[PDB]
């Protein structure tokens, strides 16, 4: 998930903001 | 570990 | 990169 | 007191307040990610009702927060009934946290310990985890204060020996740690030395006595700590014995019955009678 | 210092009813169950019925509702009452704990004989 | 409902022998979620009240002599005492407490002597 899609795999500002609480 | 962390405390 | 992302996942957030 | 279900606590301390009346939390608690929060949030915040957890405890980013000894005073029993990544209980990247201070914790049914990355951690040396858990083997404590020579450790406390030394044992400056004699097994016991029934976990009011127990070694019914749960009732989450009427309930919007006991779902080979709950095994492949 | 002590009537006419109290003390009725047990003079022992911690019934098929259970957990008394008595239930009435899910019929009373004539 | 039922009616045999009674239930009190079987062992001797010796068929209660061992599973069990010693003169009953309690017919222990 997150951990290879923002990590392994370099993230974007919009996938962060998707994810936020 | 830190990364079974993140994909599970992470919606 | 871990620590990272929970650095940056807080950035983007503030809620 | 009360049975909550697993909780999951993130960002405000607001919703900390839902474990108030609580003694078992059947399922997981899991407080994380708050980074607002001051040492000023926690100097009035304790939950002195909960007893046990039956799955795991998880403390993640929890900023402000350096002792969980006015939190969880009373945390007896973590079941480990259902563990995250093999762990019972988790302390990670909790900046601020000066020692743990879970006095009251004297058994690890299941799980294992991970107690990592805590810049700050202390009071970690002077815990004999072999007393709380059966396999220590798999206990992954790195990257605290603790391993860089520098701990003020500070314990009267029972020493114990892990490596080729014996060493004091406590959890604060003002707490040791219990250790009950080696016939007492899990049990625990009195301030005294006196086991408690065999029936008991970890603690007891009164000794000899499995309706005095503050635990439950295996499962609970009317009060009492007993060995199985006898029919007509059924085995509930590993820890309780429950009617048939209670897991109906339950299912009616998905538990099932399978060897006396009231399970989320059919195992392999069954599929779930409707009209009764029972799991009954495939005439041919199991539709799925 | 669990006891259970049966306090009956000793006589019985026919076709009269038979109320037994078994006062019982050391432990709590709220987590423990109360059985019945009689025993004709020379004959063996006869399993009545019972009454679990939550006040839930169980009783011997053969009691076709003549055989109540009832209890009062307060005063640490389990009261049995049968309606209708005729000569054959002529036998030593007992009380006896139950610790159910954990163990077998632990603790009887001394019992209390009943005899049914006029 | 569950039906007990007990061999010998009676039984006789002096001080130091070995002995065996049995006990049957006309259903299996083998329970799958442990693996114990719901049957009891009691000993009355005459003129006092019956006493709890063995739970979950092979179980010995505590304070109990280690002469006494009860043995079987299912619906078939068996009671022994190994060395009769003069005071195990007594009744012995089977209970089943797997569904409901039933008591057996009782088996009746008489000591042979001059
Ligand atoms: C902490 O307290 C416990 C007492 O509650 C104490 O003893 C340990 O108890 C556990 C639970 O009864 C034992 O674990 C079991 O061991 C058997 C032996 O082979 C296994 O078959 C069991 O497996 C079943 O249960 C698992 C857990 O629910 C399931 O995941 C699995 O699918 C099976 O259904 C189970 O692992 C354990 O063996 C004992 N330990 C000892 C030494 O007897 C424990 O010692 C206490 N801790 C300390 C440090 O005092
Ligand atoms: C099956 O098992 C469950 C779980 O133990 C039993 O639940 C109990 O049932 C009662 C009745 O619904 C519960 O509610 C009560 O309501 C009255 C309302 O006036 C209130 O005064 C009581 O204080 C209580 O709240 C009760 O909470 C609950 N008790 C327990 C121990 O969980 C259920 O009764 C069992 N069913 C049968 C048929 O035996
Ligand atoms: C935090 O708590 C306040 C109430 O004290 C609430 O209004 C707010 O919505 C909470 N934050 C989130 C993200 O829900
Ligand atoms: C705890 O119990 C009291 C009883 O009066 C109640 O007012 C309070 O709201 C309860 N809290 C929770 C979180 O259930
Ligand atoms: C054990 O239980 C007793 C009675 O509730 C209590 O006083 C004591 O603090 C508990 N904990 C320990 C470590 O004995």
């Amino acid at each position: 998930g997150i951990v290879e899609q923002c990590c392994t795999s370099i993230c974007s500002l919009y996938q962060l903001e998707n994810y936020c609480n | 570990f830190e990364d079974y962390l993140h994909n599970v405390v992470f919606v | 990169c871990g620590s990272h992302l929970v650095e940056a996942l807080y950035l983007v957030c503030g809620e | 007191g009360e049975v909550c279900p697993g909780m999951d606590i993130r960002n405000n301390l607001t919703r900390l307040h839902e474990l108030e009346n609580c003694s078992v939390i059947e399922g997981h608690l899991q407080i994380l990610l708050m980074f607002k929060t001051r040492p000023e949030d926690f100097r009035d915040l304790s939950f002195p009702k909960l007893i046990m957890i039956t799955d795991y405890l998880l403390l993640f980013r929890v900023y402000g927060l350096e002792s969980l000894k006015d939190l969880f005073p009373n945390l007896t029993v973590i079941r480990g009934s259902r563990l995250f990544f093999n762990y019972a209980l988790v302390i990670f990247e909790m900046v601020h946290l000066k020692e743990l201070g879970l006095y009251n914790l004297m058994n690890i049914t299941r799980g294992s310990v991970r107690i990592e990355k805590n810049n700050e951690l202390c009071y970690l040396a002077t815990i004999d985890w072999s007393r709380i858990l059966d396999s220590v083997e798999d206990n992954h404590i790195v990257l605290n204060k603790d391993d860089n020579e520098e701990c003020g450790d500070i314990c009267n406390c029972p020493a114990t020996v892990i490596n080729g030394q014996f060493v004091e044992r406590c959890w604060t400056h003002s707490h040791c740690q219990k250790v009950c004699p080696t016939i007492c097994k899990s049990h625990g016991c009195t301030a005294e030395g006196l086991c408690c029934h065999s029936e008991c976990l970890g603690n007891c009011s009164q000794p000899d006595d499995p309706t005095k127990c503050v635990a439950c070694r295996n499962f609970y019914l009317d009060g009492r700590c007993v060995e199985t749960c006898p029919p007509p009732y059924y085995h509930f989450q590993d820890w309780r014995c429950v009617n048939f009427s209670f897991c109906q309930d339950l299912h009616h919007k998905q538990y099932v019955i399978h060897n006396n006991k009231c399970i989320p779902e059919c195992p392999s080979g069954y599929t779930m009678n409707s009209s009764n709950l029972l799991c009954t095994p495939c005439l041919g492949p199991c539709p799925k | 210092q669990v006891q259970l002590k049966e306090s009956g009537p000793g006589l019985v006419a026919p076709s009269q009813s038979l109320s037994i109290t078994c006062t019982v003390s050391g432990f709590p009725l709220t987590a423990y169950g109360v059985n019945w047990v009689r025993q004709p003079p020379g004959k063996g022992l006869e399993w009545l019925g019972m009454i679990w911690g939550d006040g839930n019934t169980d009783y011997n098929s053969a009691l076709k509702s003549r055989l109540s259970i009832s209890k009062d957990n307060s005063k640490s008394q389990v009261f049995l009452k049968m309606n209708s008595l005729q000569t054959d239930d002529t036998a030593r009435y007992y009380c006896a704990r139950d610790p159910y899910g954990s163990k077998p019929m632990d603790y009887w009373g001394q019992g209390t004989s009943v005899t049914v004539s006029s | 409902d569950i039906v007990m039922s007990q061999s010998p009616s009676s039984l006789v045999v002096s001080v130091g022998e070995k002995v065996t009674m049995s006990c049957k239930s006309s259903q299996s009190l083998l329970y799958s979620s442990n693996q114990k079987n719901f049957l009891a062992w009691y000993q009355q001797k005459p003129g006092q009240s019956p006493k709890l010796l063995i739970y979950w068929a092979s179980t010995r209660e505590s304070g109990v002599p280690d002469r006494f061992t009860g043995s079987g599973s299912g619906t078939d069990f068996t009671l022994t005492i190994s060395s009769v010693k003069a005071e195990d003169l007594a009744v012995y009953y089977c209970q089943q407490y797997f569904r409901y309690r039933t008591f057996g017919g009782g088996t009746k222990l008489e000591i042979k002597r001059a």
